[PDB]
RNA sequence: AUUUUUGGUAAGCAGAACUGGCGAUGCGGGAUGAACCGAACGUAGAGUUAAGGUGCCGGAAUACACGCUCAUCAGACACCA
RNA sequence: GAGUAGGCAGGCGUGGAGGUCAGUGACGAAGCCUAGACCGUAAGGUCGGGUCGAACGGCCUCUAGUGCAGAUCUUGGUGGUA
RNA sequence: ACUUGGCGGAAAGGCCUUGGGUGCUUGCUGGCGAAUUGCAAUGUCAUUUUGCGUGGGGAUAAAUCAUUUGUAUACGACUUAG
């Protein structure tokens, strides 16, 4: 059947759904997506 | 009385055995196993080599030696259940084998007379070998079993 | 006296309660959540699952009994408050504590290295069932003794030799390969 | 000297429902029941004692050693086995003191009778 | 150079056994480029052994092997008949033996 | 022989193969079938879908999962055929099983690896010339199996590729056979075709 | 239970004749089964066979030879389904 | 050289009894525990280690309230359910 | 061991392909060495799971309980919030 090869984000999501994938939120340092959003440090490379 | 006493004990007088009816003959070595024909071992440290068959011994081994200067194979007691003869035969009409019997392999680094001994014979056989194309290479390189190979189908 | 310990005595002390009135099931489970901790970390435990916070693991005596969150923490799903249980055997942790000082055994490396629950004899009451019938009504007591020793590293180290038999022929490639 | 001694049937005879029951010991116990597939035979069952499995007339009563056990008290008991060293193996019985074995093991090795027991009783 | 072999693969298919019952003191072997009786009749008497590898350090090596001989050919297709000094332990049904050109001719 | 035997599963009978596999298993040879929707059965089309239909019907009927799992894949056909042919309930019939992979088409590793045939389990070898046959990748699909035209996508792109690699294969083999022929006439060749190579 | 045989539509029913079996009997085979087939049994080794089989499960020829059969309800080993 | 019901024979084990081994034993009897050992086709016997603390055994014979898994057995104790 | 351009997504984790370097070469003649593993004993050379100290690169969190909600709730769980 189907099968996911590869999900791409944008570098700038929002505290929306950030939120998301934690369960104890305010105690986390909210560090998600800082090392994918630091892939778009040149010309996204990574991303095209 | 901890044990009350057996009244017959066994004559511990040890008996002598009956005279045996077998007495040693002469061992049938197989036609293929003629002085100066080069043999296969098939085990010890010299497994897989080719190596010169020379005299039959009183303890129906094979004395043989692939000569030291070919395959570092020194004057050597082998069985002969542990050799596949090659249809391929050295003359062996220049050599001195008489002098080597069981008491010369009685184990009691390497003797002198021994390392003579062996480069005597050595020169014979080298030079009966360097006659014939090939043989000192053969003699050289070692034996294994290869795929497709057969044991039953392969001649030798 | 005392079950099999593998603990030295000159680094040990000790604290037993014979006939005493708890739930044995209840009061074997609070043993096996404690058994094998430092003796702090223990004491502050047991406080903790009589205001409710933590939960005492039930692993063998757990049949029928209410799930609970407070299990999660060791991998179960079934955990319990024993209140009568978690008191007596706390009086039994600051008693051999107590000795442990006594004696004079650093308060800091002590740790619960042996703790055993046995079954005390039952006492007897009478239930009056339909039928005008009597039943036994028999309470469990318990048999509680614990072990607390100081905390030691560096052992094993262990143990013994290749004392190495050998033939003619693994000697003689031995020989050979150092002559390559 | 003696023939290689061989034993037909090295493992022990247990009853029949030993291992499944504590009340039933392993002590042999012929199987007398009307329907019993132990004593009906059937392929898959235990083994029963026949006396086809009986050791070797010449090798019977023999220990690995090859000298048939004898249970000796004291010194006086000892001293029988004198002209049957190469047939007998004397034994201390259980029941002898740590200083009448002292004194049997020092007769016994004087002699040359091989004991099985003590070990000196350290 | 890279061939080091002087045995022949085989390997152990069964025991001698009926449609149920088996008989694990004699174990079949199937000896690799052998098709008939006739082929096989080459490798009876030889000397099969099976090589295999435990955790502990024996005697020098940690290698142990389980010696046995051919007896005799089995059924139409070349299977020969194998006894082990100790019979073998069952949990090899598919592993390698080694049939060395020993007892030759 | 091999490590590893990969069997091309095309213009082989199901049963007939599945016996010949179920034995090299047991045996302790490691094999892998590829192109499993080709394999074929003796009768028509409809015979061998009504025996699928009486199997489909075959169900616990206090409850419908744990009864009889109708795996509907032509691979997983084949598994059925021959995990019927060994004693799978026992420790050596899964080591047996263990050693068994089946795909539908030839996916990566075994895409170029060598292909083998079983003459005594091929279609074309034992059926009468005037029989009709099953084809695994019909059938399959009829019972349930949704992923018929996925493989074959797959299988033509492998097929184009593998189309191109045989093309350059052959063409350099024209060049070794040439050179190998214009290295006869030589002493060295006249020696060989004496001692027969 | 084969054969002879009475009653009975019949029966894995009721009742007889001769013999052989189970009962009181394990073992190899008929998948399984008291009775069918083959063979009756101390403990082992080796060899050879019985009935029965030798695609795979499953030890053993996907043996050889002459024919027949294509079934959208094939057929497949006596007692026996 | 099979074997139910059954018969007979040869033994194994227990409480006592007469005789004997000038038997063993507080430097440890008997009892109990023992993924230690040896003997016996077996019933069983013997030994090592532990615990324990006051008696007990081999052999030739006498005698019997003499050998247990079943009796919805008896008494006492114990469980799983929990 | 390193570079060149590429090609592979079905499980592509592999296929090619440059120039270079550094080793070997049994294509062919040479020159020494090998014994004593004693007449066989697998006579040990493969592929994993590895924590263990070394010495270099790199990064610097979450979940659970307790509290809270009611889109959920027998108890767990689920959804919330801090």
């Amino acid at each position: 059947g189907l099968r996911s090869l590869t999900t791409v984000w944008a570098e700038h999501l929002s505290d929306e759904v950030k939120r998301r994938f934690y369960k104890n939120w305010y105690k986390s340092k909210k560090k998600a997506f800082t090392k994918y959003s630091a892939k778009y440090a040149q010309d996204g490379a990574g991303i095209e | 009385s901890a044990q009350k006493a057996p009244k017959w004990y066994p004559s511990e007088d040890v008996a002598a055995l009956k005279k045996t009816r077998k007495a040693a003959r002469p061992q049938k070595l197989r036609a293929s196993l003629v002085p100066g024909t080069v043999l296969i071992l098939l085990a010890g440290r010299f497994r897989g080599k080719r190596v010169v068959y020379l005299k039959h011994l009183e303890d129906n081994t094979l004395l043989i030696s692939g000569p030291f200067k070919v395959n570092g194979v020194p004057l050597r007691r082998v069985n002969a259940r542990y050799v596949i003869a090659t249809s391929t035969k050295v003359s062996v009409e220049g050599v001195n084998v008489e002098k080597f019997n069981v008491e010369y392999f009685a184990k009691e680094e390497i003797k002198a007379e021994r390392v003579e001994d062996q480069k005597v014979v050595d020169k014979a056989l080298i030079a009966e070998i360097k006659k014939t194309p090939l043989l000192k290479q053969y003699l050289s390189a070692s034996f294994s079993l290869k795929n497709g190979d057969k044991p039953h189908m392969l001649k030798f | 006296r005392y079950g099999a310990t593998s603990t030295n005595p000159a680094k040990s002390a000790s604290a037993r309660g014979s006939y005493l009135r708890v739930s044995f099931k209840n009061t074997r489970e609070t043993a096996q959540a404690i058994n094998g901790w430092e003796l702090t970390k223990a004491q502050k435990y047991l406080e903790q699952v009589l205001d409710h916070q933590r939960a005492i693991p039930f692993r063998r005596f757990n049949s029928s009994i209410g799930r609970t969150a407070q299990g999660k923490e060791f991998g179960v799903t079934k955990a319990r408050w024993p209140a009568k249980s978690v008191k007596f055997v706390q009086g039994l942790l600051q008693n051999a504590a107590a000795n442990a000082e006594a004696k004079g055994l650093d308060a800091t490396k002590l740790y619960v290295s042996h703790i055993q629950v046995n079954q005390a004899p039952k006492q007897r009451r009478r239930t009056y069932r339909a039928h005008g019938r009597i039943n036994k009504y028999e309470s469990s007591p318990s048999h509680i003794e614990l072990v607390v020793t100081e905390k030691e590293e560096a052992v094993a180290k262990a143990a013994e030799k290749k004392v190495v038999r050998l033939t003619s022929r693994q000697r003689g490639r031995i020989a050979a390969q150092k002559r390559i | 000297p003696h023939p290689k001694i061989v034993k037909k049937h090295t493992k022990k005879f247990k009853r029949h429902h030993s291992d499944r029951y504590h009340r039933v010991a392993e002590n042999w116990r012929k199987q007398k029941g009307i329907d019993s597939v132990v004593r009906r035979r059937f392929r898959g069952n235990i083994s029963q004692p026949k006396i086809g499995y009986g050791s070797n007339k010449k090798t019977k009563f023999l220990s690995p050693s090859g000298h048939k056990t004898f249970l000796v008290a004291n010194v006086k008991d000892l001293e029988t086995l004198t002209m049957h060293t190469k047939t007998y193996a004397a034994e201390i019985a259980h029941n002898i003191s740590a200083k009448n074995r002292v004194v049997i093991l020092a007769r016994a090795k004087a002699l040359g009778i091989k004991v099985t027991n003590p070990k000196g009783r350290l | 150079a890279e061939s080091h072999r002087l045995y022949v693969k085989g390997k152990h298919l069964s025991y001698q056994r009926s449609k149920r019952v088996n008989n694990p003191n004699v174990s079949l072997i199937k000896i690799e480029g052998v098709a008939t009786p006739q082929d096989a009749q080459f490798y009876l008497g030889k000397r099969i052994a099976y090589v295999y590898r435990a955790s502990k350090e024996v005697r020098g090596s940690k290698i142990r092997v389980m010696w046995g001989k051919v007896t005799r050919t089995h059924g139409n297709s070349g299977v020969v008949r194998a006894t082990f000094r100790n019979n073998l332990p069952a949990k090899t049904f598919g592993a390698s033996v080694r049939i060395f050109l020993y007892p030759s001719n | 022989v091999e490590p590893v035997v990969v069997i091309d599963g095309k213009g082989h009978l199901v049963g007939r193969l599945a016996s010949v596999v179920a034995k090299q298993l047991l045996n302790g040879q490691k094999i892998v079938v590829v192109r499993a929707e080709e394999l074929n059965i003796s009768g028509e089309f409809f015979r061998n879908k009504l025996k699928y239909h009486d199997f489909l019907r075959k169900a616990t009927a206090f409850n419908k999962t744990r009864g009889p799992f109708h795996f509907r894949a032509p691979s997983r056909i084949f598994y059925k055929a021959l995990r019927g042919m060994v004693s799978h309930k026992t420790a050596r019939g899964k080591a047996a099983l263990e050693r068994l992979k089946v795909f539908e088409g030839i996916p990566p590793p075994y895409d170029k690896k060598k292909r083998v045939v079983v003459p005594q389990a091929l279609r074309v070898l034992r059926l009468k010339p005037g029989r009709k046959y099953t084809t695994l990748g019909k059938l399959s699909t009829s019972v349930g199996w949704k992923y018929e035209d996925v493989v074959a996508k797959l299988e033509a792109k492998r097929k184009v590729s593998s189309a191109e690699y045989y093309a350059k294969k052959r063409a350099f083999t024209k060049k070794v056979a040439s050179a190998n022929a214009t290295a006869a006439e030589s002493d060295v060749a006249k020696q060989l075709a004496a001692l027969g190579y």
